[PDB]
């Protein structure tokens, strides 16, 4: 009638995805002999396995993740009664319900283009029409100089993603837009950001 | 016949993996020598899972690898480690006969 | 001599309101017999109850708060000692001290109107002011062109609300502004939204 | 003289709703058949608050209803629980005479 009842079933509260990491907010455990957590993850038809030693931790923060696509995680607690292997094979230590979450996409440009109104004569403030259609919270957008050889890169316009960002105040000559973000998380020192992309062919601004 | 890496609070709840099992001796130890102890361990289910004699001993541990893999494949045909057990000790030797009870956790 | 000694006072470490929801900061637990808390909310004239089941999350968030009124708030704990019955009468259970915390109001337009200096020749900017006085902190403004019965709804600046939000490049014709909103909590998941409001008649930009 | 439903780590602690009072055989039940066992709770301030005789069991429980109506009701004449408690028990016969002392938590 001796027994090492395994550690309740696994629940995740909450899942908050970036770009390339996931921060997950889990249940408490019991048992008195767990090491640590069991991360099964579906990418849809490869599985990874990961393990989180320690336990004052009170969330997880996966990374590695693979860009763009929504991934099944199974949460789960192990203790000393089950080994390695068991883990491995996953059976007698408890698992959670099936979670799927879904990958935030990278910030995404689709239409960059000058205009203003038919300028009749004096000075006219031509404006800068370019489109993202990503999600982030902290999307960057830079400008250069096409004409030159060496041009130290310019950011103009920081903050949230739109179907269509204008801003004025551009130089009529040559430049060339890019395109960065980032994605915040609870966890305060963590922060993930995005690669550069520059649209394929450079765009002139005139009267 | 108490349990070694008893688990805190409560004591029905294992604390190691491997299960320790001491037992204080006998004492008619002295007038006859050849005693042993017979340890057999059951299961959840009411159902023999060890069989094992003790000698010279008056301690016993209960290995992962026994659980996690023989008694497993032995009774169920797969991979697995009993949670729940029950261990049963008596004395007996070669011409002297049993104890006068089971000795049961 | 044989007691259960009722959870420790119940504090309520930090207060964040949301429009429609308020994330409550509390301390840990005791007792061994725990269920759940019992949260009172003092509306001014009137009080409601709430119940949390489930001990292993770390703070609440209650929802459902009327819009536009300063709440005080009462955490507690409780144990199986005490019932369903006892809980509702509140005698025996511990009670925390009083705090009333303030509902962030909804964002609300003051002043939408167009002006620019007095055009002498050429083409020149028409700038628009919309003037909000609420509160958020991810606002959103959108314009809809009057003229036509069907009209794709636009969004132009996003962005922290201001007594007076102006902002250049819009298109000459009707067009009429609605105002959303949106506020943040610690909690990563959830995240707290505004109704549309419609400034009640359109205006116009002209030169 | 042992409470059921105990508190893990300290022992003067309760766990469930209901207090549950087990006590062992009194050795002379054999003797005289005719025994019962006389128990009385009492209050944190030193109160009577029950006056209970329990016969043909060896155990008694204290319900919720009881504590949480009856004796707040006829004591305090309102509603409540009083959560610190003592027990204490002896046994008496209709003929034979009472316990030597009181058996007391």
């Amino acid at each position: 009638m001796i027994s090492n009842n395994a550690p309740a079933k696994m629940v995740l509260n909450s899942v908050l995805t970036g770009y390339t990491l996931a921060y997950i907010q889990h249940s408490i455990y019991s048992d008195y002999d767990v090491i640590g957590r069991s991360f099964w993850l579906k990418e849809g038809s490869n599985v990874t396995r990961r393990d989180f030693t320690g336990i004052d931790t009170f969330s997880v923060t996966i990374n590695n993740l693979k860009p763009t696509t929504t991934y099944e995680v199974q949460g789960a607690f192990y203790d000393s009664i089950i080994d390695s292997e068991l883990l491995n094979a996953q059976i007698g230590i408890n698992l959670s319900d099936k979670q799927t979450f879904k990958m935030k996409s990278a910030p995404r440009i689709t239409g960059a283009r000058c205009e203003s109104e038919p300028v009749d004569v004096g000075v006219g403030a031509p404006i800068v029409y370019i489109d993202t259609t990503g999600e982030a919270d902290y999307c960057t957008i830079e400008l250069k100089d096409n004409s030159n050889a060496n041009n130290p890169w310019v950011k103009y316009y920081v903050g949230a993603l739109m179907p269509t960002i204008m801003f004025g105040g551009v130089p009529i000559g040559s430049y060339k837009v890019r395109i960065s973000g980032q994605i915040s998380l609870p966890d305060g020192v963590t922060i993930d950001s995005s690669g550069y992309y520059e649209y394929p062919n450079v765009f002139e601004v005139r009267y | 016949f108490r349990v070694v890496n008893t688990a805190s609070g409560d004591v029905t709840e294992f604390v190691g993996p491997d299960v320790k099992l001491a037992w204080d001796k006998i004492p008619e130890e002295e007038i006859i020598p050849e005693i042993y102890y017979t340890l057999e361990i059951y299961d959840s289910q009411d159902r023999m899972l060890r069989s094992v004699r003790i000698e010279d001993v008056y301690t016993y541990d209960y290995l992962l690898t026994y659980n996690k893999a023989d008694f497993a494949l032995l009774n169920s045909g797969a991979l697995g480690i009993n949670r729940k057990l029950r261990f049963r000790i008596r004395a007996e030797g070669e011409n002297g006969e049993q104890s006068v009870g089971w000795a049961t956790i």
